[PDB]
């Protein structure tokens, strides 16, 4: 009996395909990252938030800070704050400057939690 | 992977929306993503060789030659686009199409799973119907 | 007029050729354009200039081989020749920050009259101006009194043109019932968003800007007048200045509400492909465009604008002509004053001026006929 | 048959293979004009199909000159 398609099932596979493609020579583009993403998104699994970046970044790609703002509060949103915490946590180290309301709702949620 | 050997230029291959076979079946199709910023296409047209008249024009012609580029190496030309969601759906039709084509060929519950499976293209019942496709010992028997 | 030779610059021997010419039939007094690249050639270095007028100074002219201080250096050339005050006068704009380096070039003794649209400061300086589709008004204060001016051009980077004449006609002293007869006399600059006029309901403009920076500038000037909407007919040369093809697009569909592509001067390229080098600059492609004609639906932009498409000039300055509504503007940039169409080799005659002119004459007999030409597919009678 | 001629020139043999195929399954899921057009859609992208791989061009059914038979052969006709 065939699988049947779900989103979720979708994105895993996309990870391993695009892992596979890097590491046998293939370079993936700055918009297959974010199409990728974009599912993620639709999907909601923000676990798989934290390794698409990590792929993304280590291509030498930086989405704008619009859609690292759309990640972050969609984390919010379901709640998922470990997701976002590292994700913040990945961009430091990055470098990539980060917008000060997102910083704001990442520390005003921290302290609600706590 | 095991052979050591590396995904080809001709694998990669880009299409218009700038993707390639990593990010080409999910199915938004034939569309961008939103990046966070607007895309730079004065940019890509000369990354596309735009100022030496080396560009890809999108221009149909007549002849027989296809316009898109993945369509080489293809007899007729490459696949139509499908995704990966199109095709589990279309998978799935069609193992309960042979299903349906089974359960004929041999007493409410059997009107039952007889709509159900019409439906699909109660579902415990329909679990018990065996298909034999390439079982070249069942069919022997069979015949004898 | 002269049957002059179609030479962007006129070379040295002619400028000097035509100017005995005019001496021989009685001529008295003779206005040049002096560009920056003929004064750098030196072309008109043997001309005895006896007014210098200063206008403006912004880096355009990518055709200027040289540094944008040897720009600037090559227009002070005629501001160095000003030398006999009680001969020579000097004209010039003091919006510019430039200005004050052209008032020092040449002899200081030298009279000079200001004019400016925002410094009142200036000698010569406008009090209140009403811009509108069909004319502009403007009350001009000058040193030896106020003047009234209606115009037939168009722009508030006309007003400037209009105070530099009324400048140089107070630097010579002239009676003001000359100035505002001789500036209400010109009507239509040839190529210079020259409007054409069929007693209609909206403003149609033929221009020959051709670059990128020179439609921006054309279109900003546009929306100051205040219309309802904006229809840009624009296309690209071939063989040549291929990096502007994208950008020109881009420009126009962010500025214009509606915008015709069209060709400009293919030369021996083929038209559809220079339209799809434009089209790339919005993100789109011919076949994308031509499958949307399939479905006789072609969608907006992101931006809610509409962009069409046809490679006959002809055909496309007609068809955004009769796409004009009450209150609008129709600016058909490219051509100017240009009086050819280059297919191949030859130089067919074509006037874009004459294109705009007949399709304003026969637009009526069009609508009344059930044609509905709001955009692009046409809608007959007949069709459903 | 000009007009003819500039729909047979113009035609995308590739997008008939696919759009037949589409039409010829979706009748397939759903009686004897179903049956005709099932054969009218395998006759034409069997068509099309021997025109890729060929050199005849379609548009070549629509004559623009019309050769001569030999004197010898007409010493009706």
């Amino acid at each position: 009996t065939p699988r049947r398609w779900s989103q979720e099932w979708e994105v895993e596979l996309a990870i391993v395909l695009m892992a596979k493609v890097i590491e046998l020579g293939g370079v993936p583009t700055i918009g297959d990252c974010a199409v990728i993403l974009r599912a993620a998104i639709r999907a909601p699994m923000p676990s798989s938030f934290l390794k698409i970046l990590q792929t993304t970044h280590s291509l030498g790609y930086a989405f704008g800070s619009p859609l690292y703002d759309e990640i972050i509060t969609l984390c919010l949103d379901l709640g998922e704050l470990d997701a976002a915490i590292a994700i913040v946590a990945d961009m430091e180290t990055t470098g990539i400057t980060v917008p000060d309301q997102t910083l704001d709702k990442v520390i005003s949620a921290r302290q609600s939690n706590e | 992977r095991r052979d050591n050997q590396p995904i080809p230029p001709r694998a990669m291959i880009m299409s218009r929306k700038y993707r390639t076979l990593v990010s080409s079946w999910i199915e938004p199709l034939q569309e961008e993503a939103e990046l966070g910023y607007e895309i730079d296409y004065l940019a890509r047209y000369v990354e596309e060789g735009g100022l030496t008249g080396e560009r890809k024009r999108w221009v149909p012609r007549r002849g027989k030659t296809p316009l898109d580029p993945d369509a080489a190496g293809f007899i007729y030309s490459n696949p139509i686009e499908t995704s990966f969601k199109q095709r589990c759906l279309e998978d799935w039709k069609v193992h309960h199409r042979k299903l349906l084509r089974t359960l004929q060929s041999e007493e409410s519950d059997y009107m039952r799973v007889m709509e159900r499976l019409r439906n699909i293209i109660v579902d415990e019942l329909i679990c018990r119907i065996k298909l034999h496709e390439g079982d070249t010992e069942f069919w022997k028997r069979r015949f004898l | 007029k002269m049957d002059s030779p179609t030479t962007t610059s006129p070379d040295a021997v002619l400028v000097q050729s035509m100017m005995a010419k005019m001496l021989h039939n009685g001529t008295e007094a003779l206005v040049m354009e002096a560009s920056p690249q003929e004064l750098a050639s030196g072309k008109c270095d043997e001309v005895d200039f006896d007014i210098a007028v200063f206008t403006n100074l912004t880096r355009e002219d990518s055709d200027f081989r040289g540094t944008d201080e040897e720009y600037r250096d090559a227009e002070a050339k005629l501001f160095a020749r000003m030398v006999d005050p009680e001969r020579h006068r000097k004209v010039v704009n003091i919006d510019d920050p430039n200005a004050a380096f052209f008032v020092q070039q040449g002899n200081p003794d030298v009279p000079v009259v200001t004019f400016a649209m925002e410094n009142t400061k200036a000698d010569v300086h406008p009090l209140k101006f009403e811009l509108s589709l069909f004319e502009t008004q403007v009350l001009v204060n000058t040193p030896q009194g106020i003047l009234e001016i209606s115009s037939g051009l168009l722009g508030r980077h006309n007003i400037y043109n209009i105070l530099a004449a009324v400048a140089v006609g107070i630097a010579v002293g002239a009676p003001l019932e000359d100035i505002v007869r001789g500036v209400e006399e010109v009507d239509a600059v040839p190529g210079r968003c020259e409007l054409i006029d069929e007693e209609q309901a909206f403003g149609v403009i033929v221009d020959h800007a051709n670059t990128p920076d020179g439609l921006s500038r054309l279109l900003d000037s546009v929306r100051e007048l205040k219309p309802r909407r904006i229809i840009t007919v624009i296309g690209c040369a071939g063989e040549n200045e291929r990096g502007k093809r994208p950008v020109m697009t881009k420009i126009a569909t962010e500025k214009s509400d509606v915008t015709m592509l069209t060709s400009d001067n293919p030369g021996n390229e083929d038209p559809l492909d220079i339209l799809d080098d434009m089209l790339s600059g919005i993100g789109w492609t011919m076949q994308e465009y031509l499958k949307h004609g399939e479905h006789d639906y072609y969608p907006p932009l992101s931006n809610g604008h509409r962009l069409f498409l046809h490679d006959v000039r002809r055909v496309a300055v007609r068809c955004a002509v009769a796409m004009g509504e009450e209150g609008d503007m129709v600016v058909v940039a490219g051509k100017g004053h240009e009086s050819y169409q280059l297919e191949g080799d030859k130089k067919e005659f074509y006037d874009d001026r004459e294109e705009c002119r007949e399709a304003l004459q026969y637009v009526d007999e069009l609508h009344q006929a059930g044609i509905d030409t709001s955009e692009f597919p046409w809608r007959l009678p007949e069709s459903h | 048959a000009g007009a003819i001629r500039e729909q047979l020139a113009d035609l995308d043999l590739r997008i008939i293979i696919e759009n037949s195929l589409v039409e010829w399954k979706q009748l397939g899921e759903e009686d004897r004009k179903i049956v005709r057009r099932k054969d009218f859609l395998v006759r034409r992208m069997e068509l099309a199909k021997h025109f890729i791989r060929t050199n005849i061009e379609p548009e070549w059914m629509v004559l623009c000159l019309l050769p001569v038979l030999p004197p010898e052969l007409r010493p009706d006709i």
